[PDB]
RNA sequence: AAUUCUUGGACCGGCGCAAGACGGACCAGAGCGAAAGCAUUUGCCAAGAAUGUUUUCAUUAAUCAAGAACGAAAGUCGGAGGUUCGAAGACGAUCAGAUACCGUCGUAGUUCCGACCAUAAACGAUGCCGACCGGCGAUGCGGCGGCGUUAUUCCCAUGAC
């Protein structure tokens, strides 16, 4: 296995951050969403798929985005679909902001 | 503890010394899915009921 | 005369293996020569288990299991049915025996 | 006598070091340092025969005597440190070592974690016995 | 049971381990505040009825009141004089022996001021009777065959409905409480009795509770009647094959199937206070044919000898109904949803806008 | 017929900051009675704490020793002195049919203290493999090794001991030094085994207090 | 069981220090070596079989009286060392007896350096060199050809299958 209460995945994933390697941070969310803990959404699947996105953008691996969102939509079918929404929603938002700066730095700072 | 109903679902072997214990397969009454092995004296028929005065404590198959 | 042809040992190209203590006695037998046998056990046997399952502090801790690596001489290894005397055809079956359950 | 943690939920943790011989039982509980000695009642102080101090009656007794000694104290859960002999002698645990930790665990004590402390050699100095072995 | 909306906010879930584990001693007696209805005598003679000495399973009409807490109009009054949780028998034995539930299920919680109104949805399958549940396989048959889940559980309702009046001496002088029945010769046979339960935690409880009919030795009767379609495949011994050396057999074997569906209708007894909870042995005619019905026996149980037979904690029962009073007297107004998971083990609470 | 347990004060013990739970226990000392005192015989116990235990909930398999290096007042103040893998995963992990490579580099961080790490790492078997062995030849074995020990020696030399704990909480050099080893001979099992403490700096308090928050 | 050890605190738990041995598990009918034999890391020194080759010399070869190098363990002499184990010893048991098996201690020895010794069920109980005579599936080292999977993402090219 991997892990045994999958709330652990984001201690483990918070840990790897402290020390700055977002890859295998990343990893150890991806081996979550997919495994033996398919019950239909558990309370602390949300800020799971949160930080699993934002590491996403972070690192910028939209392929992986797919996969986790992929196995997300699976895991939160009919049982509640808002669960999506806020996701979906809150991915798109964060990618937006990522450009907002990059246009902004490299247009005030870099530009000049 | 509370004395909880097992019920014999299907006679597998005999144990003890002498040939003395029916060892049975119990399916329990209260839980839907929990089947365990009890070691029973006297003589035991496939498909009527003990009372366990535990529901916990398994005796070791053969 | 001859018994086994492999002189009762999985010694073939060497010539020298060094001997190691039998966990019964202390008799010298080679490392190839002894029956070796891998004890996977859990620490609290079989009841013991459900008691320290209830009075544990903590949450489905997959208490922790016992490895003891052990070399028995034939004598031992016979003695304590680790082995057993067998047919002049069995004799040359090296399958080991089938644990199903 | 006042271990000053809350009533209610706090936990007092010690550590019992089981150390079962295949001829004596010790029972031994101390801080998490594992310096400051609470308890030690071994197998041979219970009963009084030299050939039952490696019984699980024995180890029954001593654990028994010793859960109760540090419920006085405020020891309320313990971690455990098994081991056999050790070095060139057995790595089995005693027959002592199930009965002692099931006694603790039925006294009303809690069990925290356990692990194997044998001292596992690299390797040894000589074993006991010729090099024919113990012949009987 | 219901397709989940995307407006539909997961609030609290809960799953049937920690659920089991709950305890709440010093509930008090229910007090009868009101006990309205009229109740027949039951025939005794109905108990010479052996597999040998069977009856034919006659249709009978008489009209049954599915009426939930918000049309009640007893609770309604009741609502401002004394009260802040209101149920029916059915409601509050499901949330009760919530731990053996198999299928999808949901109850309407409608938290109008400091109140709980545990509410069912009227013209959702809530009154169905659920069949062979909890066996080795529930039958994974389809919507057009006779042996479906919903199928089974059509004529499982339609004979209790039937059973619990025609075994009745239904013309013969009623026993009236007080009032006639709150709802409207046309009439079925049922009383429905108001209880004030004081709950340790600081809860008043008002639920509806539902004697069947009466029988002399007088004696209230919860009657319900099990049903056995098809052994052979349904994974059960058959009836009709003797009964009579292996009844205690035949009933044992029949509880398992059925876990959730018995435990239900025990506890819906012990809520009302009935000292005897009767039973009706209904097979078919032959084994595939869905229109006839002969009574094979039946056995009667006081419910609290039963309950601590079959499997039931009173401490239990009463200690995860605190717990989800508790939970939606603590959280906000509006209508919400107490569904169980449909595949898994796990009962769970939706907030909901105004409309559903 | 003296009561020995009426004279014993009981303390509170404290982790460092990289912890998530902060106190580990409590610990037992006698009242300053003549010359020896309750504090500086209280200096110097070795507290052996599972992860799993020190932070909330976690791997129970990795093991820290801290060393109570000042009592501030009715408060045992621990740092970080070695790491230890229990007997159970070291057992559970060497299996045969395969290579053990064991490595040790003797490394000192930015500050005084000097550890000893030992790393280990074992061959793993391909997902197509029909062969049962899955051995690495000698020069591979050594490649691998050396590889450890840059890799080792590298993650520790460059910063301090507050940051090293942190890397030593999850397994970054075990991950680190299994996805650089790729090429040699995929390994699978790696982790850094054990971490000793051989010399630390004469003791400061300003540096273990900001330690301690 | 007793001999023995201990309130002059033994055994047990904790932190340190010193010494002299040995290299567990991974370790296999695997590898190397003329045989005896050989296992923690790294460095230095010289050697070696096998494969590869359209290089070189061109019979320089095979086996061997005499003569010669290495040769487990125990044993001997001199030096250093002595942790564990332990022939003789000393007692404690067992037994009819027990000079034995079982137990507690324990000297030579067990370890290293320099000189002798030259035997072992030193075994494959099987001299070395060369040729021919069935099949099959693995295994270790070297070379050669070949779908595809994988690590270097950037894949040529190297490793793992
Ligand atoms: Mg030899
Ligand atoms: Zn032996």
């Amino acid at each position: 296995a991997y892990f045994q209460r999958p709330e652990n995945a984001l201690k483990r994933a918070n840990e790897f951050l402290e020390v700055g390697k977002k890859q295998p941070a990343l990893d150890v969310l991806y081996d979550v969403m997919k495994s033996k803990k398919h019950r239909t959404w558990q309370k602390i699947h949300e800020p799971i798929m949160l930080k699993y996105l934002e590491l996403c953008v972070d690192l910028r691996k939209s392929h992986l985005a797919k996969e986790g969102l992929y196995q997300y939509k699976n895991i939160c079918q009919q049982v509640n679909i808002k669960s999506l929404e806020d996701v979906v929603r809150a991915y798109l938002k964060l990618a937006e902001e990522k450009t907002e700066a990059a246009k902004e730095e490299s247009q005030q700072m870099v530009l000049d | 503890q509370p004395i909880k109903l097992a019920r014999v679902t299907k006679v597998l072997g005999r144990t003890g010394s002498q040939g003395q214990c029916t060892q049975v397969r119990v399916e329990f009454m209260d839980d839907t899915s929990r089947s365990i092995i009890r070691n029973v004296k006297g003589p035991v028929r496939e498909g009527d009921v003990l009372t366990l005065l535990e529901s916990e404590r398994e005796a070791r198959r053969l | 005369t001859k018994k086994r042809r492999n002189n009762g040992r999985a010694k073939k190209g060497r010539g020298h293996v060094q001997p190691i203590r039998c966990t019964n006695c202390a008799r010298c037998v080679p490392k190839d020569k002894a029956i070796k046998k891998f004890v996977i056990r859990n620490i609290v046997e079989a009841a013991a288990v459900r008691d320290i399952s209830e009075v544990s502090v903590f949450d489905a801790y997959v208490l922790p299991k016992l490895y003891v690596k052990l070399h028995y001489c034939v004598s031992c290894a016979i003695h304590s049915k680790v082995v057993r005397n067998r047919s002049r055809e069995a004799r040359k079956d090296r399958t080991p025996p089938p644990r199903f359950r | 006598s006042l271990g000053p943690q809350v009533a209610e939920g706090e936990n007092v943790f010690g550590v019992c070091h089981i150390f079962a011989s295949f001829n004596d039982t010790f029972v031994h509980v101390t801080d998490l340092s594992g310096k400051e000695t609470i308890c030690r009642v071994t197998g041979g102080m219970k009963v009084k025969a030299d050939r039952d101090e490696s019984s699980p009656y024995a180890a029954m007794l001593a654990a028994q005597d010793v859960a109760q000694r540090c419920k006085e104290l405020g020891i309320t859960a313990l971690h455990i440190k098994l081991r056999a002999t050790g070095g060139n002698r057995t790595k089995t645990p005693g027959p002592g070592a199930q009965s002692a930790l099931r006694a603790l665990a039925r006294s009303g004590m809690k069990i925290g974690r356990i692990e194997d402390v044998t001292p596992i050699p690299s390797d040894s100095t000589r074993r006991k016995g010729g090099r024919r072995g113990r012949r009987l | 049971s219901v397709t989940v909306r995307p407006d539909w906010v997961t609030i609290e879930e809960m799953d049937f381990p920690r659920l089991s584990k709950l305890t709440l001693p010093g509930v008090k007696e229910g007090e009868d505040v009101l006990c309205c209805g009229a109740v027949e005598y039951y025939d005794k003679s109905y108990d010479r009825v052996n597999v040998k000495n069977e009856k034919p399973l006659q249709r009978i009409d008489r009209i049954f009141h599915t009426v939930t807490t918000t049309d009640d109009p007893v609770i309604r009054k009741l609502s401002k004089t004394e009260g802040n949780v209101y149920a029916t028998d059915a409601i509050l034995a499901t949330i009760m022996c919530c731990t053996r539930s198999n299928y999808s299920w949901d109850i309407v919680i409608e938290k109008i001021g400091n109140k709980l109104f545990f509410d069912k949805r009227d013209n959702t399958e809530f009154d169905l009777l659920t069949v062979n549940e909890t066996s080795v396989e529930p039958p994974q048959d389809d919507g057009n065959s006779l042996n479906s889940p919903r199928n089974l559980a059509l004529e499982a309702t339609f004979i209790n409905h039937n059973f619990s009046q025609q075994v009745l001496k239904s013309n013969e002088p009623r026993y009236k409480f007080d009032e006639p029945n709150p709802f409207i010769g046309e009439v079925a046979s049922v009383a429905y009795r108001y209880r004030k339960w004081d709950l340790n935690n600081g809860i008043t409880l008002i639920a509806r509770c539902e004697h069947d009919a009466v029988m002399q030795g007088t004696q209230f009767l919860t009657i319900k009647a099990l049903n056995e379609w098809d052994s052979k495949l349904a994974n059960g011994v058959e009836w009709r094959r003797k009964l009579d050396t292996q009844r205690g057999a035949v009933l044992a074997n029949e509880l398992r199937n059925n876990a959730c569906k018995l435990a239900k209708w025990t506890v819906q007894a012990l809520l009302a206070g009935s000292d005897q909870l009767k039973f009706g042995y209904v097979s078919r005619a032959s084994v595939r044919d869905s229109s006839k019905h002969v009574i094979l026996e039946t056995q009667q149980y006081k419910p609290n000898e039963f309950a601590t037979q079959i499997n039931l904690n009173m401490d239990n029962a009463w200690g995860i109904l605190r717990c989800i009073i508790d939970i939606c007297m603590n959280q906000k107004d509006g209508k919400y949803l107490i569904m169980k998971d449909p595949n898994k083990p796990m009962i769970r609470l939706y907030d909901i806008p105004d409309n559903t | 017929v003296v009561d020995p347990f009426s004279k014993k004060d009981w303390y509170d013990v404290k982790a460092p900051a990289m912890f998530n739970i902060r106190n580990i226990g409590k610990t037992l000392v006698t009242r300053t009675q003549g010359t020896k005192i309750a504090s500086d015989g209280l200096k110097g116990r070795v507290f052996e704490v599972s992860l799993a235990d020190l932070q909330n909930d976690e791997v129970a398999f990795r093991k820290f020793k801290l060393i109570t290096e000042d009592v501030q007042g009715k408060n045992c103040l621990t740092n970080f002195h070695g790491m230890d893998l229990t007997r159970d995963k070291m057992c559970s992990m060497v299996k045969k049919w395969q290579t053990m490579i064991e490595a040790h580099v003797d490394v000192k961080t930015t500050d005084g203290y000097l550890l000893r790490l030992f790393c280990v790492g074992f061959t793993k078997k391909r997902n197509n493999q029909i062969r049962k062995t899955s051995y690495a030849q000698h020069q591979q074995v050594r490649q691998i090794r050396k590889k450890m020990m840059e890799i080792m020696t590298r993650e520790v030399q460059t910063n301090d001991l507050k940051e090293v704990v942190n890397k030593l909480i999850p397994d970054s050099i075990g991950k680190d030094i299994e996805k650089a080893c790729q090429s040699i001979y995929p390994l699978h099992d790696v982790f850094v085994r054990k971490v000793k403490m051989l010399k630390k700096p004469k003791f400061e308090l300003g540096k273990l207090m900001e330690l301690h928050g």
